[PDB]
This record gives structure tokens, C-alpha cells and sequence, in this order.
């Protein structure tokens, strides 16, 4: 990622909270450290390379600081429930073609003026149901996506029989009309799709869509036959690959900017967060203003991240010794 | 002896899907037990599809 700063931002990874120097043995580690009359506060941080001190925080200088629960930061992923809407026909008309459009915007590029469309069709029949009907639509929808040799599709498409209402049944170009067995389909889902991320060049990044259906005749007037309702998300995207990258980058305000820019001559860089798991963070913005004519400010940041177990034990043992040192208060989350 | 209408509204007398008739269209339907009967004529009054011909009763 590329993110923007407020003069500079700098992050330190925290494994374990210690409580004095000295016990900083595996990397990773941290102490906040403060003078007693707490004027200053510093994290010394055991780097790979050795042990680290972060930069000093003059406590009156101290403009914001809060800690995010590492739930703030998962992205969920959209999901719509798209049925047939009984104000036209709870049931298909026997003789038309049920087309659904999927407007896929900000696909490869940046822009919306980015934009990829994707059709599922279906032609009903005089005793299609419309189960029946959603599992050829499904069946469909998935053949015209997913002919990826490539990866998985834009977005992932799934079924639901009434009996459970819950379990959502995948459909793959793989699927088969003679392994969908239910009679009591009731809708059609098509899920927000994760995509591909590798450190420092993919940044986090989704395909968002919207189902546009079209028009059918039903009693000499063209309607539209479907309902694009959105459900409440059910998977989230963890934070584990944003603090990857943010690492990544804050760790070039502290270290080296060229990033394999000359590949076999390089400055390796041990980075000590896993993009497989969740964290917490913490930042704390503050400046640093000069003497009588050096009045301007240097405002700076320090960010921390810290493991999520879901109940936040890291962080907030954590907040308590900066709270405890510097005499801050810091809500714990 | 004239035309019961113009042809601006016989040409539009058609004979397929009573989903797809317009109000401005009259249906036909050929009777598929009989080779050469009919069994209805309709056009859409409200949305509806209704009988031209007058029901009878004994």
C-alpha cells in the first residue's frame, strides 16, 4: 500500500509486554518506558537486529490517542439474496428468457469508468418451479463466471433450500444439475469475492457488483422479475494483510526505502507480522515544536499493533502500562 | 358488407404467447383438438385477458 502521512508515521510490532528493559530478549518485544515525573514517553522495542527505542512524546504535546479492536479494520463482504419478486409472478412466466446482468465497477483499473458485465440466462418453461429456476440461473451464472484457469470468481455463487435457510450450497462451473437435489430453492446469493494480495505490490482490494435484471413481458408489459435484496454479510476479510503492508511501509521511515529496486543488492528487511492473523492497533499522534522563533509544529504519529484472541488481552495489558507510565488514559477496548 | 375494422387493428390480430400481447394486439387460439375450429379470441382489457365472444347458457 502507499498511505498518507501526517509528516511521518513509524510502527512497532508488540509480541510481548515486558516490563523493563533488559527482558527484552526475542524480537519483537516491548516496554514503554517514562520518566517519573511523566514528561516523556518511548517504546524500546527488541528489532531482529538488536533493541530499539521508538521516538520520545513530549506528554503535553500529546494530541490524540486511541486503540482500534481489530474488528473495525475486517472488510465483509457484500452478499445479495436475489429472487423472484411475486408482485410480478411468484413463479416464472412459462415462455420468457430470465437474463440477470451482474455490473461489475472499478474492475481492473481504479476508475467505475472501469467496468464488466456478466450475464446469466435462463428460459422458463409451462411447469418450471422456482427452485428449478434458481438452480438453472445459479448453474448458469456460475458457467459464465468461473471458466477462470485463473483463480476463483468475481464472486461466489451459492443456493439455499428452505428447509435450512442457513447452509448456503456452492455452484461451480463443476456443478451439476443432477447434485442440486432439493425442490425448496428459494433464492439465489452471490457473494463479494476476496481477491489476491501479496506484500508491498496488491494492496486489499474487492470487485464490487450490483445485479441489474431486465425486463420480461408478462402481461403485454415489460417488468422486471427479480428483487437484488443485500443481506447481511455473513465472512469478513481479517485484518491480518492491511497491517502487513502497513509494516511494510512504516518500516522504510525507520529503515530502507529502495524495496528490491536493485534485486540482489538489497538491505533485507525482517518484517513481525503474519499476514494470517488479527491485530489490534494503536495509534498516538503528537508534535514537536521548537524554540522562541521555531514555534511551527512536527506533528508525528507512532502506531502499535498487538494480536486479537477476541477478548483484546494483549493490547489492553498494553494500554495499561503506557496508561500506568504515562499517566494517559487510553479506554481499553 | 363493410371491413368489421381497418387494418391497422386486423393486422395486429396475432397468434402466440398470451404473456406477450400488448393491449393493442387481439389473440387467437387454435383449437388443438379440432384441425380447423377455434376455442378463443382475446385482448387485454385491464392486464386481463378476456373473451370477445358473448357467453352462452341454456
Amino acid at each position: 500500500m502507499v498511505i498518507s502521512i501526517n509528516q511521518v508515521r513509524q510502527l512497532y510490532v508488540a509480541k510481548a509486554l515486558k516490563a523493563n528493559t533488559a527482558a527484552l530478549t526475542t524480537a519483537g518485544d516491548i516496554v514503554p518506558k517514562a520518566d517519573t515525573a511523566k514528561t516523556t514517553l518511548y517504546f524500546q522495542s527488541m528489532s531482529p537486529a538488536g533493541i530499539v527505542a521508538s521516538d520520545k512524546i513530549n506528554l503535553k504535546h500529546v494530541l490524540y490517542a486511541k486503540a482500534t479492536p481489530s474488528e473495525a479494520l475486517a472488510h465483509k463482504l457484500v452478499r445479495y439474496s436475489v429472487t423472484l419478486d411475486a408482485d410480478v409472478s411468484a413463479t416464472p412466466v412459462a415462455g420468457q428468457n430470465y437474463i440477470l446482468r451482474l455490473a461489475f465497477r472499478q474492475y481492473i483499473g481504479l476508475s467505475e469508468e472501469d467496468q464488466y458485465f456478466k450475464y446469466g440466462e435462463v428460459i422458463a418453461r409451462s411447469g418450471m418451479t422456482a427452485s428449478d429456476f434458481y438452480k438453472k440461473m445459479a448453474i448458469s451464472l456460475a458457467k459464465n463466471l468461473e471458466n477462470k484457469t485463473e483463480s476463483t470468481p468475481l464472486v461466489n455463487i451459492y443456493l439455499i433450500s428452505a428447509a435450512a435457510a442457513s447452509t448456503d450450497v456452492p455452484v461451480t462451473s463443476a456443478t451439476k444439475e443432477s447434485d442440486l437435489t432439493a425442490t425448496d430453492y428459494n433464492q439465489i446469493i452471490i457473494e463479494e469475492t476476496e481477491q489476491p494480495w501479496v506484500l508491498g505490490m496488491m494492496p486489499q482490494a474487492f470487485i464490487p457488483f450490483t445485479p441489474q435484471f431486465l425486463t420480461i413481458t408478462v402481461d403485454g408489459e415489460d417488468r422486471l422479475w427479480g428483487v437484488a435484496t443485500v443481506v447481511t454479510p455473513t465472512k469478513t476479510v481479517p485484518d491480518g494483510h492491511l497491517i502487513a503492508d502497513l509494516e511494510y511501509f512504516c518500516m522504510g521511515a525507520r529503515g530502507d526505502i529502495y524495496r528490491g529496486m536493485g534485486y540482489p543488492n538489497i538491505i533485507k528487511t525482517t518484517y513481525l507480522v503474519d499476514p494470517g492473523a488479527v491485530y489490534d492497533v494503536l495509534d498516538i499522534h503528537y508534535f514537536y515544536t521548537g524554540s522562541n522563533e521555531s514555534v511551527q509544529k512536527s506533528e508525528k504519529t507512532i502506531t502499535l499493533v498487538a494480536v486479537d484472541d477476541g477478548s483484546h488481552t494483549a493490547m489492553n495489558a498494553l494500554i495499561g502500562a503506557i496508561n500506568t507510565a504515562s499517566g494517559l488514559t487510553i479506554a481499553t477496548l | 358488407m363493410k371491413r368489421v375494422l381497418n387494418l391497422g387493428n386486423l393486422s395486429r390480430i396475432v397468434e402466440g404467447d398470451p404473456n406477450e400481447i400488448t393491449d393493442d394486439e387481439i389473440l387467437v387460439i387454435k383449437d388443438k383438438i379440432i384441425e380447423g375450429k377455434i376455442i378463443d379470441i382475446q385482448k387485454r382489457v385491464d392486464g386481463k385477458l378476456v373473451s370477445l365472444i358473448t357467453e352462452k347458457y341454456t
